[PDB]
């Protein structure tokens, strides 16, 4: 019990890691994204291809 | 000439009328609610007049999803319910809906709920005792006719056998009915009771009126007064003598504080309606009897907190003039149908009421089961050898006593298949007089279990 | 397996913040070009009739409404009673 | 008016006989707000519109505020209109994932 | 791993699903707001219980409706509340979203996910206020309800359907019994019948939040988290939440009831549903009456817990089951929630902090707890075991005053004495252990059958757990007969009093004499 | 302003409680007697003061700060506001030195120091002004060096006591030559409730103007009960919604700093410092009821004087279970912690 | 564009504003005070929306000397605090101005009072044993190292003096940082932690927040929201752990019940607001330990007339991980600290996290010392000779038990004149364990009272 409770405990600790690490690459990437997606939002908006 | 909606809070609805046309109080008024998945006809009972032709009403049904200034028609009569032969073998609602077969009854004659008791003029001028014909009540806590009898007690003592028993008592001895006051029951006892009666075939015979504790308190208060409706018709146009249960009359106490706390009125001692007394009068001073004809009535009441001093049951017991306790201590003895002979009472029990002989005769059991009852802790520490041998003689007559209090009762017929006795008054008192003399010691306590009359336990020790 | 979901749990963790956060950007760079449109006058006589329009198209009247009774009644009577009579005063009375 | 005021305020109590005037001028009124005025043949197309949604004709006060950045909203009532380019910009905030 | 084309889809997905009805509706006006309360003006077509939405997001309930304007209670974030707001109505009374996806989350009491687990998949929607199953559409309550707690299952029997009060003081273990009842079920759900799992929902009102993890924490260690939903709505919670949080929780419950499921709600616990209605009710200054409470609060907890039933055959068979919690200040019993709630369940487990202390855990008072259902609850295998039971620990508490002159008491009654004492530690049962009904049977058993009499009374619950270990190892059979049959056949009786016989010969006592 | 006095036609005073949005609501501090509707109010221009100095010693006064023994007017030094701030937490110092009052029962085992308030919590007929006045007469010892440093004034308010209780005090202070440096303030039982609520709060402003010159002095408030009575009366009058018992709700904020407002100053002060007892009677010998469970929260210790320990002998009937001194033996000389240093422990065991 | 002052009635002021300029709920707005003496900036928080642009408004100074139509200026925030690693080491009042250095505020970053507590996602259980030093304490009521923890009794029942050596024993080993909030607390034992904390080194790393019972309403509800916006900081920013320490957090709920009738509110059970369990709520929720950085908090909670049943205390005990209650009826037999073995409790009591061997010793001298006090009542009227051998002998184990809970505290001695002791956690095991089981039952009794450990109790008992 006392093993296999630690094995989790850095286990969280490595994806952490790991996460931090994607989710500051994948938020760049989105970025680029979001531009786009924003300017259908604005034409959804206005009902017109702003 | 309709009415308007113009405030609500909670089961509290306040309308509005056009000048000329206020309704009198204590009328009903019907309003829809019609959003869809709590479509309903809204009933309103009218309580006050506030002026500005406003009418402050309280609500058989829960308000929600009622919306402000929709429509209300006035019925121009009371709650009423619906009364005739055709009544009994159903359930109904306090409102007079009913719970078996939606719609049933429309055709019915409908009486008002709120109306009065008989006039002076028209009471009996002295009590009479009833003949249930069970060997404990006629003896030891003799019953009134047209009176009201409290019972004590709970499940696993026989309570629901004792209701079945006390129908078929009404039915087949005197050619009366019974009504039953469910006065805020449990649903699943409601459910319980109906197919109880339906498998007794008893439900033939009997109307039930069931208001549940699901609903606002306006219904919860108007059930008893409903059912007492019916049981006022069969009294007075079918001319039969009626028994009118009602479980329980403490939740009419409270459901009345509750509606009186809900139209803002001042409460009384301990949190209490200011009407109690009265408003319980009403209810109470309407069971009896008249003309020849009689409505006997059984109160299931709790005590809060077991003390006999707190409003609720302290004006109750103003009015009843008999007690049946229950005991799981004689229950399981196998002494059916275990009432207990020195907490039970009756207020008949007197030598100008009843004869001087049964008055001598229940002092005597009394007596006897009294000394029982304070040597019973000698014997379960001690046992029957430590006894000397004038007081074991009085206990081979004690344990004989208790025991011929059993009865075979019609309830039981159900699973015994023998039929029920129904011993008249004029031998109780014998048997017990010859009892008590010790005249039939020699018999065992097997030849007194479930026997009924004197005659049977003849029978019965020939047999063993 | 508690800890796979608790892996699980960081994951949407980063799922929801992401979707959120890149709408949040969306909606407000939807703002800066919405502005920008608006800024002259032949966006707002036009968003106005496309709306118009939209109303032309809304359901037509569906309602028909478009101080206590004993006070109400009253000045309903009183204003009976005026009708008659401003009806010949009104031209210098 | 200003010689009975009694208890009420100024404000509300002119809005208040403007609309006991149009009412006994057999009409109704509409409060409506936008970043800019309309031209008077979108007026009379706003007439038109509401003149179809309401039995009486309604008579319409333009209350001009920037706030609207785009649209207009309408109250009539104590029923509205939620038409404006800010109050879809408030829907697609809030209403968001 | 996370991607781009997800996130982008499902913000491409809302974006090109964005827009709005335009239509005309009835709006009004903040014209006050304190304390937890706001009164809006106008909204002349507004329903008694409608959501109103307020312009910050936040909800209120329109609880209130007087001639000149609403009076709405705020459910949550009051502060962003101002005079001047426009209110917008949502078409409908209050209502929750229900269905199978709810297992294993937590929600606040709007049915929205708690936990942080994402979105929840709704089934279906439910109002908050639909009509409880009438008198015409129940059945006899006849189905146990399987506690798992000794002193429970054999005194005050829980059927499916039954609507049972845990009423005790504080830290006497009212949580215990219910998170016990709870995870006991698991023995059953593993498998796939569905008249035999039952489904749980635990409401938290009024808790601290930790508490709540503690509990989430106790069921996920238990596996408990694959059938179990919680409803929360802790202390800090506005009074709204709180008062709603039983109501939501019994509306969940009744999806899954109408569908022939069998469910088991516990409401944790009820003295704070009632103290946040009080709060409510007092700030729209409605009329108080007994202990300041409104005048329908019996009506409040009625049409809660009258909504527990058992279904009949035409409706699939289903049933509720409710545990309601109450606290009692100094173990009285005559206070106004108290008195309510006992009046309208059908048994009562009386726990009392004074049996707590001398060691009778869980402390329920056998001598006053009862239950209006009765045998109908119990197997056949229990009846035939427990019917006795009741009356030993009678004459056992009228005889406990001897117990300092058991040499002068007559051997007739002595024998009931070491019996009574015996019983009494019998009954006594560690947390989280809850036991499977075929190993209850057995261990009331040895005290009612006598075979326990030998042993001395320090060594009796170290004894039958180590005969319950022995029994489950080299003779299952026993096991497997009670729980396939239903009954303690006269071959299963005979093998076991035979293997406690074996098993009492291996047993050793505290102070090293043999039991034989 | 809000607590400005007014001054009423027949030379009576009142005080302004309540402001409305079109009325004030006044209290009259004297014979209401003679007000009538339709007369004049003219304002005073001053928040509710009391004048004060060192000229009071040996006065009986009205709560108005004005003499009632009938030896003619006082010859005041100023005003004071009665309710200025109690001396914050940074002022404060610590209690440390003892006020010797000279009964075994009290000064060994739960002693009072310079700048503590000890309840003097008792039922009637116990003890509870013998106490008081005995540590007032005890006092004479020191006076008599004239040393600034060591020498303790006294004040003594009567709320509530009939006259003739208020005049057997008076003389047996001038018996043992106490009225030398006692002040009396007089809110006898015929007096409006407006004076018999306003007692204690002008008996901490003629004490406090000593204390913040560097005396040390002493309050005996006798009894706070009566103050409580005469709050409830101001307030259901001036028709506030009552809390529990019929109380005002605030009546805890009309103890906490009458009570609060008597401690030892620092140094950077003129470390002078003001000892409070003030004295509950407790109805039927219950401790555990609201007035006095706030008074003993408010204070440092109590002396609960109790009528079944009266009766039999043990005389002053301290019963020594509950009474305490939370201060202790920092509040002692050296010989008397070393001498009585557990002695309430062992009584109580 | 500012209000004016409209009506005023003790610490409850209602201001009006311009149409459009009604401030939210909970801003801070300013007032000023211009007679004499009394001339100050009065700092004045926004309660209620009256409707027609009136606002009712609860002020922090005293009210003495404001005048109606005054001007009254909206700052559009909230009462602000000053956080920061240099707030560590000064005395601020509720309203975050430093009392022994005037201004030091100033410049700090400041937060909001008001903020909303950490969503359930953030919280997990907290089950590491905070030892103490405390026989009673660590044996019996477990402390818990990131949990809530509390005090509970009667008036003047010692509580200032056992949380002064909580302090002395938990902040003194502390290696992170600590708060102190005086709610409503009696400022000389104010003082007297202010100068004990700077004669110790401790003060160069405390917070001291002081809103005394002197002061008003107004900041005896904001003080305690204050010092925890203080606390708030140091876990959230810094996740360096800290101890908070409370003393009294029943005068919040007292504060509010002042307030709440003036702010026209109607009142519930015994006259408290009927927000009380929500308002408490919202404070009591804020001071958990989020995962990974902890709050340890120690409150003390008074209770009204000793009475275990008022609502404020039975609120509080939902809130709580472990609670070590008071009680006059112990501290009346000397018995000092006077916890009552009985009605105290803990929920890290459990032998999963315990051991098993402090479990079973903590179980065995609670069941010996719930027969005692059942005993009690026999053994005052029939006297002790009358009992069994058994009974006797658990009555003078008893009788040594109690006496050995009791212990000399450091911050006793002014009140024993003895130096105070710890006691390990293992030792008290082990002591406990040898009087449950009579190895010490032939001592006298007098020699386990304020003891300590068996080497004191050894030492004491060679003294007799």
């Amino acid at each position: 019990r006392a093993q296999a409770s630690g094995e989790v405990a850095q286990t969280l600790t490595q994806a952490d890691q790991q996460l931090s690490a994607q989710g500051d690459q994948v938020r760049s990437g989105l970025e680029s994204s979001v531009d786009g997606l924003s300017a259908k939002l604005a034409s959804r908006i206005l009902g017109v291809d702003v | 000439t309709a009415g308007r909606v113009v405030r609500i809070t909670g089961p509290v609805v306040d309308v509005e009328f056009p000048r000329g046309s206020v309704p009198e109080l204590f009328n009903a008024l019907h309003a829809e609610i019609t959003f869809g998945a709590l479509a309903k006809t809204l009933t309103l009972e009218v309580a006050q007049h506030l002026g500005d032709s406003l009418v402050r009403c309280i609500s058989m049904q829960p308000t929600d999803g009622l919306v402000r200034g929709v429509e209300v028609t006035d019925t121009g009569a009371s709650i009423s319910v619906p009364v005739g032969d055709g009544v009994k073998g159903h359930v109904f609602n306090a409102l007079g809906d009913c719970l078996d077969d939606p719609g049933y009854g429309k055709d019915f004659e409908h009486w008002s709920i709120h109306r009065k008791p008989p006039a002076f003029s028209d009471l009996e001028p002295r009590t009479e005792m009833l003949e249930t014909g069970l060997k404990v009540v006629d003896l030891l806590t003799p019953y009134v006719r047209g009176g009201k009898i409290a019972l004590f007690g709970g499940a696993g003592v026989g309570k629901t056998v004792l209701i079945q028993e006390m129908i078929n008592r009404i039915a087949r001895n005197f050619g009366g009915t019974s009504v039953f006051a469910g006065v805020g029951e449990r649903t699943r006892e409601g459910n319980d009771l109906w197919v109880e009666l339906a498998d007794a075939n008893v439900l033939k015979d009997t109307a039930l009126v069931f208001g549940q504790m699901d609903e606002p308190p306006g219904t919860r208060m108007r059930v008893a007064l409903s059912a007492l409706t019916m049981a006022e018709f069969f009294r007075d146009e079918q001319g039969q003598d009626v028994l009118l249960f009602i479980d329980n009359i403490f939740r009419f106490t409270q459901a009345g504080s509750e509606v009186s706390t809900l139209l803002g009125r001042m409460p009384s001692a301990v949190g209490y309606q200011p009407t109690l007394a009265d408003e319980m009068g009403e209810l109470q001073e309407r069971i009896t009897s008249t003309r020849g004809r009689s409505i006997t009535s059984m109160q299931a009441v709790y005590v809060p907190a077991d003390d006999y001093t707190d409003p609720a049951p302290a004006t109750t017991f103003a009015h009843l003039d008999a007690t049946t306790e229950l005991s799981r201590a004689v229950f399981s003895k196998g002494i059916f149908p275990a009432v207990d002979p020195l907490a039970s009472s009756s207020t008949i029990l007197d030598p100008a009421i009843v004869g001087d002989e049964h008055y001598r005769v229940a002092q005597e059991v009394i007596r006897i089961l009294q000394r029982y009852k304070d040597l019973q802790d000698i014997i379960a520490i001690l046992g029957i050898d430590e006894l000397s041998e004038e007081d074991k003689q009085l206990v081979n007559r004690a344990r004989r006593i208790e025991r011929f209090l059993s009865q075979n009762m019609m309830a039981a017929e159900q699973f015994t298949g023998q039929p029920g006795s129904t011993v008249p008054l004029k031998e109780t008192i014998e048997a017990f007089d010859k009892l008590t003399k010790g005249e039939f010691d020699h018999l065992p306590e097997q030849a007194f279990f479930l026997i009924g009359g004197l005659d049977d336990l003849a029978k019965k020790a020939e047999s063993l | 397996a508690q800890g796979a979901q608790q892996i699980q749990l960081m994951r949407q963790q980063l799922i929801r913040q992401l979707r959120t956060g890149l709408g949040a950007e969306a909606v407000n760079k939807a703002a800066e070009i919405v502005r920008a449109h608006v800024a002259d006058p032949q966006a707002q006589s036009a968003t106005v009739d496309r709306f118009l329009s939209e109303l032309e198209q809304m359901a037509p009247s569906s309602v028909v409404i478009d101080l206590r009774a004993a006070s109400r009644q009253s000045l309903a009577a009183l204003v009976e009673k005026f009708d008659s009579v401003a009806g010949g005063l009104d031209a210098d009375g | 008016t200003v010689g009975l005021l009694r208890g009420e305020r100024a404000d509300e109590a002119v809005i208040d006989l403007a609309e006991l005037a149009v009412s006994r001028r057999g009409e109704v009124v509409a409060h409506v707000s936008a970043a800019a005025e309309l031209s008077d043949a979108q007026r009379t197309r706003l007439t038109e519109v509401l003149s179809r949604i309401y039995g009486r004709p309604v008579s319409v006060q333009l209350h001009v505020d920037p706030e609207l950045l785009g649209g207009l909203s309408i109250t009539v009532g104590d029923e509205v209109i939620d038409g404006s380019i800010a109050s879809r910009l408030a829907a697609a905030q809030t209403g968001l994932p | 791993t996370i991607s781009a084309a997800d996130i982008e889809g499902a913000i491409e997905d809302y974006v090109s699903s964005f827009s709005a009805d335009t239509e005309r509706e009835e709006i009004g006006t903040v014209i006050d707001a304190g304390d937890g309360i706001a009164h809006v003006e106008g909204l002349p077509s507004v329903m008694t219980q409608e959501l109103l939405e307020f312009p910050g997001g936040v909800l209120g309930v329109a609880l209130n409706l007087d001639e000149h304007s609403v009076g709405a209670v705020i459910l949550g974030e009051f502060e962003k509340i101002e005079e001047g707001q426009q209110v917008k109505r949502t078409g409908e009374v209050l209502s929750v979203p229900v269905g199978d996806a709810f297992l294993g989350r937590v929600v606040n009491p709007l049915g929205q996910p708690i936990d942080g687990q994402g979105d929840i998949a709704a089934e279906t929607r439910r109002a908050l206020e639909l009509q409880a199953p009438s008198v015409v559409q129940r059945q006899s309550v006849s189905e146990p309800l399987q506690t798992g707690i000794k002193a429970i299952d054999a005194m005050t029997p829980i059927g499916r359907g039954q609507r049972q009060l845990i009423i005790g003081d504080r830290k006497t273990g009212k949580t215990a019994v219910c998170v016990d009842t709870i995870l006991n079920q698991r023995e059953a759900w593993l498998t796939g019948d569905p008249k035999q799992q039952v489904r749980c929902v635990y409401v938290a009102i009024g808790q601290k939040g930790t508490t709540i993890a503690s509990v989430k924490r106790a069921l996920e260690e238990g596996g408990a988290m694959e059938y179990t939903t919680i409803v929360a709505a802790p202390a800090s919670d506005a009074a709204g939440f709180k008062w709603l949080a039983p109501y939501t929780g019994s509306a969940i419950g009744q999806h899954w009831m109408y569908n022939g499921k069998h469910v088991l709600i516990v409401f944790d616990d009820l003295s704070k549903q009632a103290d946040a209605y009080r709060a409510i009710s007092l700030l729209l200054r409605r009329p108080p009456g007994r202990e300041a409470f409104p005048g329908d609060v019996f009506y409040l907890h009625s049409r809660l817990l009258e909504r527990c039933a058992k279904l009949s055959d035409e409706l699939g068979g289903g049933s509720m089951t409710g545990l309601p919690i109450i606290e009692t200040k100094a173990n009285d019993i005559s206070a106004f929630i108290p008195t309510n709630v006992i009046s309208i369940t059908d048994g009562q487990c009386f726990l009392e902090s004074d049996l707590f202390n001398q060691g009778v855990r869980p402390a329920i008072n056998v001598g006053v707890s009862v239950s209006r259902v009765g045998g109908a609850a119990q197997i056949k295998a229990m009846k035939e075991v427990a019917g006795s039971l009741r009356l030993d620990l009678s004459q056992y508490r009228e005889l406990e005053a001897f117990a300092a002159f058991a040499s002068d008491l007559d051997a007739a009654s002595k024998a009931q004495l070491d019996r009574g004492a015996r019983l009494v530690e019998l009954l006594k049962q560690p947390q989280y252990s809850p036991l499977a009904v075929e190993e209850q049977v057995v261990a009331i058993f040895l005290g009612t059958q006598g075979h326990l009499d030998s042993v001395p009374v320090e060594d009796v619950q170290r004894f039958e757990s180590e005969l319950l270990e022995h029994v489950k190892a080299s003779h299952s059979d026993i096991f497997d007969g009670i729980r396939e049959t239903k009954k303690l056949s006269e071959e299963a009786e005979e093998k076991l009093v035979s293997v406690i016989n074996e098993f009492k010969k291996g047993f050793q006592a505290s102070d090293g004499s043999s039991v034989v | 302003m809000t607590q400005e006095l007014l001054e009423f036609p027949g030379g009576v005073l009142g005080v302004a409680l309540n402001l409305d949005e079109h009325s004030v609501g006044a209290v009259i501090l004297g014979e209401f007697e003679k007000i009538e509707e339709g007369q004049q109010v003219k304002r005073t221009g001053e928040v509710l003061s009391v004048p004060v100095g060192d000229a009071f010693l040996g006065r009986v006064v009205n709560p108005l700060g004005q003499p009632i023994d009938g030896q003619g007017d006082i010859a005041a030094e100023t005003r004071r506001a009665l309710e200025l701030q109690a001396p914050s937490v940074v002022q404060r110092q610590s209690v440390s030195e003892p006020l010797q009052t000279g009964i075994k029962a009290i000064d060994a085992m739960t002693p009072i120091g310079r700048g503590q308030r000890q309840l003097i919590i008792g039922d009637r007929k116990t003890g509870k002004t013998a106490v008081c006045v005995d540590t007032i007469l005890n006092q004479r010892e020191a006076w008599l060096t004239g040393d600034p440093k060591q020498q303790v004034r006294c004040v003594y308010v009567a709320i509530g006591q009939k006259g003739t209780t208020i005049a057997s005090v008076k003389r047996a202070l001038e018996e043992g030559g106490a009225m030398e440096y006692t002040t009396i303030v007089a809110a006898p039982a015929s007096d409006a409730a407006g004076f018999k609520w306003l007692a204690p709060y002008t008996g901490s402003a003629i004490g406090q103007h000593w204390m913040y010159n560097g005396k040390h002095v002493l309050i005996v408030f006798d009894d706070l009960s009566k103050q409580a009575d005469a709050y409830r009366a101001i307030s259901l009058l001036l028709r506030r919604p009552p809390g529990r018992e019929a109380f005002p709700g605030d009546v805890f904020y009309l103890h906490s700093r009458l009570l609060e407002r008597c401690a030892k100053l620092s140094d950077e002060l003129g470390g002078g410092s003001m000892t409070g007892l003030p004295i509950i009677e407790t109805k039927a010998n219950d401790i555990s009821a609201f007035i006095p469970t706030n008074v003993i929260s408010i204070t440092d210790g109590q002396c609960f004087l109790e009528s079944d320990l009266f009766n039999q002998g043990v005389r002053p009937a301290i019963n020594v279970g509950v009474s305490v001194s939370r201060v202790g033996g920092a509040a002692q000389i050296k010989a008397m912690k070393e001498v009585a240093g557990s002695l309430r422990l062992d009584l109580s065991q």
